[PDB]
């Protein structure tokens, strides 16, 4: 899970 | 007259100062919640209502996992900003 | 009365701006999995009624452009417009490929003195990016 | 687990960054127009729906009278920021 | 399912600031009307079964206070919560009787993490000021 | 009419  | 101003509405994934979530194999929190209500109701409910469930959605089913813990069960809620004048059906 | 008219020929334009790959300078990292939000973004706005372009891999040049020129546009026969941006953000700015533009720039082309085929019709912006680089912990 | 910025929302008389509007003898626009539409509609409409009606009141029905021409003629529209997870009916 | 519960004890508190008179330091002046709004507001919402309670010219320290001390309360028998701010204001910000503070900090007391007793619950906040000093010169 |  990444973020932006 | 009418303001210049009117009849907009921003549908934002998160609130102001807040990281927006994405999972790089099923896609971002708020596009996948967003295209899941469209499907489903995308012509029979007000965009208001389209929206607010889309906020439900991705308030309960996303928490975030990551090996980092800092960045671990995190959460997310959208943000919806409308200065519409009527309601919106595409209908 | 209390509807946005939608008697139009057509539900109007909705333009996808889908930034996956930004220059190195930005310091920004690749946004794997925003393919899948585009495609499915397409299906979804396309099965609206909307007319969908998407673009891929902006510049905050090219993102001013393609949003002052459909500003430009009649939307006449339109009900509404739509605009979805894919990117990177901080708070009040979007990333290009090279760089930030602040999203009230990129909205304003759209205005009621700006754009008045658009007058009294509803302008859409779907916003999936970072506001900043706060965590919400949640809570039981 | 739920995320702590949900279930708010704001009912901004104005947009960012611009002036709000009173009439020193009938009152703010916005609150005039609020508490017009909830003694019609407040037990009856979802806070959304209020809110719009609002939002179309403000920007219709007032326009700006000052002696002063920089600050004549001029309209308003509200903003609502919504973070609420269902729909709110007062009953 | 798709509703807020209401079926609670109480519809909620209230909480009306009636912002009129400034110090002469911050250079804000007279709201005349607001007590109209005042009048008109805590009519309507004891209407609609909401606890009203009505400050009048309060300082930044108070605003503050009196939203923490509230967020501090046993709402579980309550619906949902309401403020509303009748002040003069800029952008982020809402005048107190002596200065400013902003409207993020009155508000985050209500945080699910910081009122637990309002947690899945609306929390409502209407806010009459100003957030800047641009003009709508609108458009017919 | 006034601003705030």
């Amino acid at each position: 899970d990444e973020v932006x | 007259k009418i303001p210049v101003e009117a009849d907009f509405l921003f549908a934002y994934s998160t609130v102001p100062g807040y990281y927006s979530w994405r999972s790089p194999g099923r896609g971002s929190w708020f596009v996948q919640a967003l295209c899941s209500i469209l499907e489903e109701h995308g012509k029979d409910l007000e965009i208001m209502q389209i929206l607010t469930r889309v906020n439900d959605r991705v308030a309960r089913h996303f928490e975030s996992q990551s090996d980092d813990p800092h960045f671990h069960e995190k959460k997310q809620i959208p943000c919806v900003v409308s200065m519409l004048t009527k309601e919106l059906y595409f209908s | 009365t209390y509807q946005y008219n939608m008697n139009f020929e057509k539900l109007g334009k909705c333009i996808i701006i889908n930034n996956k790959n930004f220059d190195k300078v930005t310091g920004m990292g690749v946004r794997n999995g925003t393919d899948k939000d585009a495609e499915a973004l397409f299906k979804c706005f396309r099965s609206l009624g909307f007319d969908v372009i998407v673009y891929n891999d902006c510049s905050c040049a090219k993102m001013q452009d393609l949003l002052k020129k459909a500003s430009e546009e009649d939307h006449t026969n339109a009900a509404c417009f739509a605009c979805i941006l894919l990117s990177h953000g901080e708070e009040n700015v979007i990333y290009g490929k090279d760089g930030v533009t602040p999203i009230k720039d990129l909205t304003a082309h759209f205005r009621g003195d700006r754009c008045k085929t658009l007058l009294e019709k509803p302008k859409l912006f779907f916003i999936q990016a970072c506001r900043g680089t706060e965590l919400d912990d949640g809570i039981q």
